[PDB]
């Protein structure tokens, strides 16, 4: 079963999802943002010393 | 036979499917417990047992 949701970039919030399908009881995930890291992409010129 | 008396169906869930997705809830008052037949009288759906 396809379900799409969008959940905050917060670390530590408790993002709370519920799916109900038609022929079942409905259900509740939890998701949470432990981490999260952000790299560019870096190509080095020089150095100085 | 058993007598049943004020028997009413509510329709849980329904999916018109292939297999058997749909199920009915009857409720009734009766003399006695006993075995006997249930029925659908059109065929716009079919029951299982």
């Amino acid at each position: 079963y396809e379900h799409s949701t969008v959940m905050p970039n917060v670390v530590g919030f408790p993002y709370k999802a519920h799916i109900e399908r038609p022929g079942y009881s409905p259900l509740t995930l939890q998701m949470q943002v432990v981490e999260t890291s952000l790299e560019p992409t870096l190509n080095l010129e020089y150095i100085t010393c | 036979a058993p007598t049943i008396i004020d028997l009413t169906c509510t329709v849980a869930t329904c999916t018109h499917s292939s297999d058997f997705g749909g199920v009915l809830t009857l409720t009734y008052k009766t003399d006695k417990n006993g075995d006997c037949s249930v029925h659908s009288h059109s065929n716009v759906a079919t029951l299982q047992e």
